[PDB]
């Protein structure tokens, strides 16, 4: 599924990401844009055995278990397969375990390189939420 | 160790410098705010981590903000100076829509 | 531009009293409102951001609230270090503006 930015912003807000750990809502919508282009089925394999899954590209070596990645830690304690639905719940649940403090969004390379330092609020203005 | 310090002309085109440390200008905005003696705060403008700039609408034609990421410096340039411009000028770091660290400010008096 | 109207301009209070400051925006600012405290001869310091979140180190006796176009800052049983000026500022798009300020003085 491909979310429109406003529809995604509303869902992320309902699931508690607005100002979660001090990060305003636009940061999360911006992260999804640059990580998965708002596609809940996005996938990306990296040089390392790792593969990122879902709207927020959750990593298979540290956060979710896909059972094909060497050194799997599964800190969110959940199958990656379970992170590719149209319902963003599981992905948000894991994202909240990943971000434990105010440096936490650095967990997403794209957020760090393409959202941080930009007007992330621009991804949500005019959205009804 | 986030720090910001303003440097300026004192009495006076004008340019004020904001020298920062403890963070990268590429990841944070820097806003310029002023306060005339005994008065309130007035927003002047800002430069985002990505270089985009936005300004006070009434003052937009006389203000220019720019920066040098490698030297950790931000600059406020004002033209057509007026006595109404006499005030303490502050630069302040913006972290995700709040100004979390501010300089001590620099006083400016328009040769009047 | 969105303008902020802050009231009252001054408040005379004694340690232990509770006071409230208001800030209403001419247009919806969607929770993007922060509060600053400024002591005589010092720079403003962040107190509250995104309407209700206390900045690090700020005592819990401070509380912020509001939504849409109307916001408030409340100080419960104020202390000596609380006297000074307070300003609200919005961050909904640009340009940003500040309220006119409020001076909290000893009664």
């Amino acid at each position: 599924k491909v979310f429109g930015r406003c529809e995604l912003a509303a869902a992320m807000k309902r699931h508690g990401l607005d100002n979660y750990r001090g990060y305003s809502l636009g940061n999360w919508v911006c992260a999804a844009k640059f990580e998965s282009n708002f596609n809940t089925q996005a996938t990306n394999r990296n040089t390392d055995g790792s593969t990122d899954y879902g709207i927020l590209q959750i990593n298979s070596r540290w956060w979710c278990n896909d059972g094909r990645t060497p050194g799997s830690r599964n800190l969110c304690n959940i199958p990656c397969s379970a992170l590719l639905s149209s319902d963003i719940t599981a992905s948000v649940n894991c994202a909240k375990k990943i971000v434990s403090d105010g440096n936490g969004m650095n967990a997403w390379v794209a957020w760090r390189n393409r959202c941080k330092g930009t007007d992330v609020q621009a991804w949500i203005r005019g959205c009804r939420l | 160790q986030v720090q910001l310090q303003e440097s300026g002309p004192g009495l006076v085109s004008l340019s004020i410098t904001c020298t920062v440390s403890g963070f990268s200008l590429t990841g944070y905005g820097v806003n310029w705010v002023r306060q005339p003696p005994g008065k309130g705060l007035e927003w002047l403008g800002m430069i985002w981590g990505d270089g985009n700039t936005d300004y006070n609408s009434a003052l937009k034609s006389r203000l220019s903000i720019s920066k040098d990421n490698s030297k950790s410096q931000v600059f406020l340039k004002m033209n057509s100076l007026h006595t109404d411009d006499t005030a303490r000028y502050y630069c302040a770091r913006e972290r995700d829509y709040r100004l979390d660290y501010w300089g001590q400010g620099t006083t400016l008096t328009v040769s009047s | 531009d969105i303008v902020l109207t802050q009231s009252p301009a001054s408040l005379s209070a004694s340690v232990g009293e509770t006071v409230t400051i208001t800030c209403r925006a001419s247009g919806n600012i969607h929770n993007y409102l922060a509060w600053y405290q400024q002591k005589q001869g010092k720079s403003p310091q962040l107190l509250v951001y995104y309407t209700t979140t206390l900045a690090d180190g700020v005592p819990s006796r401070f509380s912020g609230s509001g939504s849409g176009t109307q916001y408030s800052l409340k100080i419960n049983s104020l202390q000596p270090e609380d006297f000074g000026s307070y300003y609200c500022q919005h961050f909904h798009s640009t340009p940003r503006t500040f309220g006119g300020g409020t001076k909290l003085e000893i009664k």
